[PDB]
C-alpha cells in the first residue's frame, strides 16, 4: 500500500501546513 | 516366466496401483492447484484490486 | 499523478487480466488431466473386456 504511504505523505504535509498555520496564528498573537 | 510375469504383473499392476495413487494424486494436485490458484490469485488479487481502492481516500 | 496512476493502471489491467488469463488456461490445462485420466480409465475396462436339502423339503411340506 505504497499508494498511500504516499497519500500520507500528502496529506501529512497538507496538515503539517495547515497546522503549522494553525500554531503560528495562535502564536502570533 | 510364470515368475517373471507374476513380478511383471506385479509391476504392472503396481504400475496401474501407483499410477492411480498418482492418478489420485495428480487430481489432487490438479485440484489442490487449481484450488489455490482459484483462491490465492483470486483473493489475493482481489485484494490487490482492493488496494486499488483501499489505499484511496 | 501521471507516473503512479498510469504506472498502477498498468498494474490493474495487464497483471490481473493476466492472471485471469493464468486462471483460465491452468483450469484448461486441469480439465485436460481429469478427461484424459478418464478416458485412460475407460480403456482400460475395455481392454479387461478384451483380457476378458431335507430341511428344505421339510420346510416346503409344513409351508405349502
Amino acid at each position: 500500500m505504497d499508494a498511500i504511504k504516499k497519500k500520507m505523505q500528502m496529506l501529512k504535509l497538507d496538515k503539517e501546513n495547515a497546522l503549522d498555520r494553525a500554531e503560528q496564528a495562535e502564536a502570533d498573537k | 516366466l510364470s515368475d517373471k510375469l507374476k513380478e511383471a504383473e506385479t509391476r504392472a499392476e503396481f504400475a496401474e496401483r501407483s499410477v492411480t495413487k498418482l492418478e489420485k494424486s495428480i487430481d489432487d494436485l490438479e485440484d489442490e492447484l487449481y484450488a489455490q490458484k482459484l483462491k490465492y490469485k483470486a483473493i489475493s488479487e482481489e485484494l490487490d484490486h482492493a488496494l486499488n481502492d483501499m489505499t484511496s481516500i | 499523478l501521471n507516473e503512479l496512476q498510469a504506472l498502477i493502471e498498468a498494474h490493474f489491467e495487464n497483471r490481473k487480466k493476466e492472471e485471469e488469463e493464468l486462471v483460465s488456461l491452468k483450469d484448461r490445462i486441469e480439465r485436460r488431466r481429469a478427461e484424459r485420466a478418464e478416458q485412460q480409465r475407460i480403456r482400460n475396462e475395455r481392454e479387461k473386456e478384451r483380457q476378458n436339502g431335507k430341511r428344505q423339503t421339510e420346510r416346503e411340506k409344513k409351508k405349502k
